[PDB]
C-alpha cells in the first residue's frame, strides 16, 4: 500500500535525496538503520585492541569488544582499559582500587569484599 | 560546472605503512565526487580529467585506543603519477606526544595548489612510526566518526 | 565560468583577543588568493561572495606557545567562529582547539573545521578569534597565533545555484 | 623575474617586479611571493619593525630574555650574577 514519492517511502539500507526521491542502496562498508536520510554512515573498523562482535552490514555498524586482556570503555566502546589486577575491581569508569579495609584476590576478574589491597 | 572532490578513508584503523582505500560512491557519509574526476577502487587512485591549477588537501584525524609513555609520528602522503617537481613537501605530518592522549581527537590539515595534467592519478599513502610501548602502533587509530580525508578543486583550469 | 576560490591568511595577529580577525587578501601577500567573484572589505573584515550556491567553506587554527617554564599549567580554549552577515542555517555550531598544561610540549598546536554551506548574493563573511586561558596570572600571553605558519580561511563554490 | 630586487614578487609566467602589499616583506626579491609579517605582542617587544625588505624583530619585555634563533620563546630572567642562580 505505501506508494507515494518521498525519501519516508524507504527501507534501512538506503540513502535517498528530497529534491528528487530515489532510494539507493548504500555503498559497500557503509550502513543506515533507518531509511531515506540523505546519506549512508561509515562503518566503524574493529582493530588492535578492539575486535567485532557485530559486523557491519547495510542495515547496522559494526560493533567493537576489546582484545583479550582488556574491556570496554565508553557507550560504544571508544576506548580500551587493561583488565583489574588484584587489588582493583571493574565499576563504571573503570578499573578502580579496592577501597579502606577491602581486597580482591583474583587477577582481571571478580568484585572485592572486606573480609594490604590484594589479600587477607 | 565546478571540479570537487572529497574522499573519507576507507576501512582503516590501524597505523599501517600502507595506501589508503577511500570512500567516493555518492551516499558514502559525506564523499563527494564530481563529473570532472574519478575513482579506481583497485588502483586506489584519484584520476583528474581536465588539466589546471588544483587546490589539493588532506585531513589526517587520529584518535587514541588505550586510557606507558607512547611518542611518534603519523604521516599523509600525496603519491602523484605523474610526479609534481615537489616530491618533499607533499606530506602531512603529525607529532605525537604522551600528552597527544588527552585529546578525544588529534587533527592536522595539508593544501598545496598543484599544476594537474589530463589524467592525473593522485593517491594517499599512510605512514606511522611509534615507539614507547610494546603495543605502540596499537595505541592509535584513525578516528571514527570524523574520518581522514582527501580531496581537491580545480581553482583555475589551464589555457 | 571561473572557478570561484579564496584562501586568506589572518593578518596581524598573534595575541588571543576577543575580536574579529583581519585577513591579507592582496595578490603577492604570502599565498593568499581571491578569485573573481570575490571580495575582501579590509575596514569591514569581511569575504564578499558575488555568486550564490552550495559553497565549501574551511579555517585553520594554528596555535604556538610563548613561554618556557613547564611549572606552570596553562590551560582553556581557542575559537575561530563564522560570521554571515545575510546569515545561514548551520548543523554544527565554529572551530574550536582545547589547550592542556602539557600542549606546551608542541612546536605548533593546529586544527581544521570544513562545512558545505548555502550562500546568496552578495554573502558578507568575517572570522571572530575567541579565547579563554586560565591556570596563570599570564595565561594570555601564554599562547599566540603561530608565525610563519599562518591560521587561515576561505572557500570555493562547490555547486553555484545557476550553474548553467 | 628572479633578478627583482628586496621588497617585490614577480611571476613568471608574466614577469613584472611587483612591490610587497602592505604588511609583508621580501628579503630576497626573486620569490614568487612577499612574506608576511611577524607581530611582537604580549612578551615579546619590538627591535625592528617590518618594512618592505625586512621581518619585525621580536625581543622579551623586562625581566625576560629571548630564546630561540628568532625569539620564538620567552624565558624569564634569573641573574647576571654568575653565582649559579
Ligand atoms: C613504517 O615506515 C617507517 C618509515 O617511514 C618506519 O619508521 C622507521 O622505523 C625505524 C625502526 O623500525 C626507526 O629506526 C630507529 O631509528 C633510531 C634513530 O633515532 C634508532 O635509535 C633506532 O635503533 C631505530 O633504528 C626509524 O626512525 C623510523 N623512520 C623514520 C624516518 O623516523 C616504521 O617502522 C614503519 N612501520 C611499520 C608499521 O613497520
Ligand atoms: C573572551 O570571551 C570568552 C567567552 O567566549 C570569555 O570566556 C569566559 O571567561 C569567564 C571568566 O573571564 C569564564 O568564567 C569562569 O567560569 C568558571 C566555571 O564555569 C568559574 O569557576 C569562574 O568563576 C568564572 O566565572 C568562562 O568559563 C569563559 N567562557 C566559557 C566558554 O565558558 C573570555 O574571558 C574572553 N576573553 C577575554 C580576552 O576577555
Amino acid at each position: 500500500d505505501p506508494v507515494q514519492n518521498s525519501c519516508d517511502n524507504c527501507q534501512p539500507g538506503t540513502f535517498c535525496r528530497k529534491y528528487n526521491p530515489v532510494c539507493k542502496s548504500c555503498p559497500p562498508s557503509t550502513f543506515s538503520s533507518i531509511g531515506g536520510q540523505p546519506n549512508c554512515n561509515i562503518c566503524r573498523v574493529c582493530a588492535g585492541y578492539f575486535r567485532f562482535k557485530k559486523f557491519c552490514s547495510s542495515t547496522h555498524n559494526a560493533e567493537c569488544e576489546c582484545i583479550e586482556g582488556f574491556h570496554c570503555l565508553g557507550p560504544q566502546c571508544t576506548r580500551c582499559e587493561k583488565d583489574c589486577r588484584p587489588g582493583q575491581e571493574l565499576t563504571k569508569q573503570g578499573c578502580k582500587t579496592c577501597s579502606l579495609g577491602t581486597f580482591n584476590d583474583q587477577n582481571g576478574t571478580g568484585v572485592c569484599r572486606p573480609w594490604t589491597t590484594e589479600k587477607d | 560546472s565546478p571540479v570537487f572532490a572529497k574522499l573519507l578513508a576507507k576501512n582503516q584503523a590501524s597505523l599501517c605503512n600502507t595506501t589508503l582505500n577511500w570512500h567516493s560512491q555518492d551516499g558514502a557519509g559525506s564523499s563527494y565526487l564530481s563529473q570532472g574526476l574519478r575513482y579506481e577502487e583497485d588502483k586506489k587512485e584519484l584520476v583528474v580529467d581536465s588539466p589546471g591549477l588544483y587546490y589539493v588537501f588532506l585531513e589526517l584525524k587520529l584518535s587514541p585506543t588505550f586510557t606507558h609513555k607512547v611518542q611518534g609520528w603519523v604521516s599523509l602522503v600525496l603519491q602523484a603519477k605523474p610526479q609534481v617537481d615537489d616530491f618533499d613537501n607533499l606530506a602531512l605530518t603529525v607529532e605525537l606526544f604522551p600528552c597527544s592522549m588527552e585529546n578525544k581527537l588529534v587533527d592536522r590539515s595539508w593544501s598545496q595548489l598543484l599544476l594537474l595534467k589530463a589524467g592525473h592519478r593522485l593517491s594517499v599513502g599512510l605512514r606511522a612510526y611509534l615507539h614507547g610501548a610494546q603495543d605502540a602502533y596499537r595505541d592509535w587509530e584513525l578516528s571514527y566518526p570524523n574520518t581522514t580525508s582527501f580531496g581537491l578543486f580545480l581553482v583555475k583550469p589551464d589555457n
